[PDB]
């Protein structure tokens, strides 16, 4: 029953591969739904079009600012942002997904892949889903990133949907 | 600003 989504990413325009999501709705419901309900576009804005903002190669790509392409607003589906489902999930490795927040209670669109073990943002991150196929694809756009998160090339959501 | 840091 738990979604399945996906990722087409493209560097700069030319398509690099698919990026594919179990999202854990069982857990983490409005999380999820509200994931799935951005990746596919369910409502005219979402994922699609928008890019990797922030990638910093051994922790995590950040996406989902659809708005601002930055990091300042991007939104869910219910207005703006809403509230920390809960933290029953934890960053253990690469793949995993998780909610890209300014504070607590903040959860908008952004989100974040892990590309390693990130168990600091437990409790303050919610993990609401994880790749199950493409982690090759993730990790090498992860090599067009940076630092400071700054990509060295336009990393986009080339198209973007549920598969079930 | 959102975004986790490490």
């Amino acid at each position: 029953v738990n979604p399945t989504v996906f990722f087409d990413i493209a560097v700069d325009g030319e398509p690099l591969g698919r990026v594919s999501f179990e999202l854990f709705a069982d857990k983490v419901p409005k999380t999820a739904e509200n994931f799935r309900a951005l990746s596919t576009g369910e409502k005219g804005f979402g994922y699609k079009g928008s890019c990797f903002h922030r990638i910093i190669p051994g922790f995590m790509c950040q996406g989902g600012d659809f708005t601002r392409h930055n990091g300042t607003g991007g939104k869910s589906i219910y207005g703006e942002k809403f509230e920390d489902e809960n933290f029953i999930l934890k960053h253990t490795g690469p793949g995993i997904l998780s909610m890209a927040n300014a504070g607590p209670n903040t959860n908008g669109s952004q989100f974040f892949i892990c590309t390693a073990k990130t168990e600091w943002l437990d409790g303050k991150h919610v993990v609401f889903g994880k790749v199950k196929e493409g982690m090759n694809i993730v990790e090498a756009m992860e090599r067009f990133g940076s630092r400071n998160g700054k990509t060295s090339k336009k990393i986009t959501i080339a198209d973007c949907g549920q598969l079930e | 600003h959102a975004g986790p840091i490490a």
